[PDB]
């Protein structure tokens, strides 16, 4: 493997929590990243009692990502796959799933930073960042199916990156993913025509890219509060979509609700969103971005 | 690198 890292080059820290099929880890990795004697990282391993479903989809989230190189998705370093256990590295996050820090910058909030909430500017930066990521995973002809705040994460200099890719899937074949039955699925964040069909798309991805930006907009409050899980699927599948947020700028929720079209075919495309938005961006974002690269084609 | 358990629910689509 290209991949492979020697693992006494790994030294874990401290526990950052629980990803979805065991623990993650900040650490420190020797020779890793070319130009840095030692990188600070994040390192996901799999819980010593996991199914083997979870075992086998850990493998396989650790193999998509080995296939990404873009500004806004978190970047795969390595791998140990030599001895046990495996130790999947990527690349550290210094502000965390962006739910938590959203939750985090709430006037009340016991951990708030001492920085203000973010304004109409950054809340703009933070969509373009995310629906740019989006669009290369669409690019690569993957669908992602858990797109959330929860699941984007914030660098350093708060840059949004697309994490976690637990449910994601290849859709090059047929440009769709279809799991009808029962599971443990982000109901809250789900296309009516996914709960009602099983159906996964990009399109289905923008849905939940509107509940993204309700988040950024509600500093992750939980969507459909009063209403239980199995109230939520009804109500999404005969048409209900949320309210907008307190205070919630214009733009926004013009976005929000184009997202939430009830016919798929109808919502904006990822590549449409950074589109709408390039022209009010850090000068930054041409030299970073998918939408601004060769590879956009 | 928070889990939010209670952002998922058993339930049925398709």
């Amino acid at each position: 493997d290209e991949w492979e890292v020697s693992r006494e080059k790994i030294t874990l820290l401290r526990e950052l929590g629980q990803g979805s099929f065991g623990m993650v880890y900040e650490g420190n990795a020797r020779d890793i990243i070319k130009g840095e004697a030692e990188t600070r990282v994040a390192v996901k391993t799999v819980n010593e009692s996991a199914s083997l479903r979870e075992r086998i989809e850990f493998l396989n989230e650790a193999s998509v990502m080995k296939g990404f190189t873009c500004h806004h998705v978190v970047r795969l370093l390595g791998v140990v796959s030599k001895g046990q256990p495996t130790l999947v590295v990527m690349e550290l996050m210094a502000h965390g799933d962006l739910k938590s820090y959203l939750r985090s910058l709430r006037p009340e909030a016991e951990n708030n930073p001492g920085r203000p909430p973010p304004t109409l500017q950054e809340m703009i930066q933070m969509a373009a960042e995310i629906a740019d990521g989006m669009a290369y995973l669409n690019a690569k002809k993957f669908v992602h199916r858990d797109l959330a705040a929860r699941n984007c994460m914030v660098a350093h200099d708060f840059t949004v990156k697309i994490g976690d890719f637990g449910m994601t899937r290849d859709i090059y074949e047929t440009d769709y993913y279809r799991k009808g039955g029962k599971g443990l699925l982000p109901v809250r964040w789900m296309a009516p025509e996914s709960l009602k069909d099983g159906v996964f798309t990009t399109s289905s991805d923008m849905w939940s890219f509107g509940v993204v930006l309700w988040e950024i907009t509600s500093l992750a409050e939980q969507p459909y509060q009063g209403l239980s899980n199995e109230q939520v699927l009804k109500f999404v599948m005969d048409g209900g979509y949320l309210d907008q947020p307190d205070n919630c700028p214009e733009r926004v929720t013009d976005l929000m609700r184009m997202c939430w079209q009830f016919n798929p075919n109808m919502r904006p495309t990822f590549l449409e969103i950074v589109n709408l938005l390039k022209d009010d961006l850090h000068p930054s974002f041409p030299e970073v971005s998918f939408f601004h690269s060769e590879e956009n084609k | 690198y928070n889990p939010y358990p209670e952002d998922y629910g058993d339930i049925e689509i398709g």
